[PDB]
């Protein structure tokens, strides 16, 4: 052991469930029976810092088999803004349903905007489950879910369901503490461990770019995820048509290697490449593993006035700069049905289309801004083309 | 290429 896997989870669900309640409980619980840092409810309930302004905490906790990095927000808005601009990381998340309120308003919001920015799986934590003495209802409570995470792609009918107490367990009441153990070892036996970014397809974002008379063009930049040995094929993509290109040479201060991998920036020579065939806002990929698409379906969140976004609403016709890896193209926007203006602080289902193409997929965040100053941010959810 | 400590850059 030492370090071993690392998940990073967290907890989700319409207002006071206790999913604040659970968290603690978590840390606790689990500090006690394996080992580790502990927290209580008061400490945890706070909501401080930001970056990528967002109410948020975060403790770790311990399994004999894994590390995991949780994350609790006090309101709903702050789940938001994490979710779609990708600040609170989520492998899987735990739903917490208080059993007396039942599936609410934003315990669906959640579900939904969890499949809107690729949550990958979903744990629930039927809550509250001590002041129920029920037995055919909290059948139901579950029923509800189920057909609930259903109804937005979650295999309610497989989705693990623990009835429990984020109190009862949390004080020392270990009868349900038991329940605190049982949800770990979903989080365990549920939640898939996260690919390492090796692991993945090679993407390399291009950011300087020249050429070299004998060979062809360099292009430079950050590997993302992947690898790139010297000698295998790879595509350029966006913009322009995607092309075909063999790497014959990597090189990084000066040095030339074997290899470029994920987190390293590097040089890499595509043979036969003129540098006008190159455009910003191109990527270098493993070939057929991404493509080019110039229309999406996004949710995106336009920052409050008080995070230094714009002080007033925008409109249809309203054409921003979509801000992709590198560069930011320029995209026109179709708002919901009905929908007139969107204020500064909401967050909405957007459909881009964008002059240019970029590579992507589902998943990519990108920042939508004006004159270079960032107003928003998003996810894209559907590469519609 | 063309950097040397972190810039990005390169050569081939
Ligand atoms: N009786 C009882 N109280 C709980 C339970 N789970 C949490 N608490 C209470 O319910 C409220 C939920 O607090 P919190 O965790 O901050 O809510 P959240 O906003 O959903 O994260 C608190 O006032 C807790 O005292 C439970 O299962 N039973
Ligand atoms: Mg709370």
């Amino acid at each position: 052991e030492r370090t071993k896997p690392h998940v990073n989870v967290g907890t989700i669900g319409h207002v006071d469930h206790g999913k604040t309640t659970l968290t603690a409980a978590i840390t606790t619980v689990l500090a006690k029976t394996y080992g580790g840092a502990a927290r209580a409810f008061d400490q945890i309930d706070n909501a401080p810092e930001e970056k990528a302004t967002i109410n948020t905490s975060h403790v770790e906790y311990d399994t004999p088999t894994r590390h995991y990095a949780h994350v609790d927000c006090p309101g709903h808005a702050d789940y938001v803004k994490n979710m779609i601009t990708g600040a609170a990381q989520m492998d899987g998340a735990i739903l917490v349903v208080a059993a007396t309120d039942g599936p609410m308003p934003q315990t669906r919001e959640h579900i939904l905007l969890g499949r809107q920015v690729g949550v990958p799986y979903i744990i629930v934590f039927l809550n509250k489950c001590d002041m129920v003495d029920d037995e055919e209802l909290l059948e139901l409570v579950e029923m509800e879910v189920r057909e609930l995470l259903s109804q937005y792609d979650f295999p309610g009918d497989d989705t693990p369901i623990v009835r429990g107490s984020a109190l009862k367990a949390l004080e020392g009441d270990a009868e349900w503490e038991a329940k605190i153990l049982e949800l770990a070892g979903f989080l365990d036996s549920y939640i898939p461990e996260p690919e390492r970014a090796i692991d993945k397809p090679f993407l390399l974002p291009i950011e300087d770019v020249f050429s070299i008379s004998g060979r062809g063009t360099v292009v430079t930049g950050r590997v993302e995820r992947g690898i790139i040995k010297v000698g295998e094929e790879v595509e350029i993509v966006g913009i322009k048509e995607t092309q075909k290109s063999t790497c014959t040479g990597v090189e990084m201060f000066r040095k030339l290697l074997d290899e470029g991998r994920a987190g390293e920036n590097v040089g890499v020579l595509l043979r036969g490449i003129k540098r006008e065939e190159i455009e910003r806002g191109q990527v270098l990929a493993k070939p057929g593993t991404i493509k080019p698409h110039t229309k999406f379906e996004s949710e995106v969140y336009i920052l409050s006035k008080d995070e230094g976004g714009r002080h007033t609403p925008f409109f249809k016709g309203y054409r921003p700069q979509f801000y992709f890896r590198t560069t930011d193209v320029t995209g026109t926007i179709e708002l919901p049905e009905g929908v007139e203006m969107v204020m500064p602080g909401d967050n909405i289902k957007m459909v881009v289309t964008l002059i240019h193409p970029i590579a992507m997929d589902d998943g990519l965040r990108f920042a939508i801004r004006e004159g270079g100053r960032t107003v928003g941010a998003g996810v894209v959810a559907k590469v519609l083309g | 290429s063309c950097n040397c400590v972190c810039g990005f850059c390169c050569s081939x």
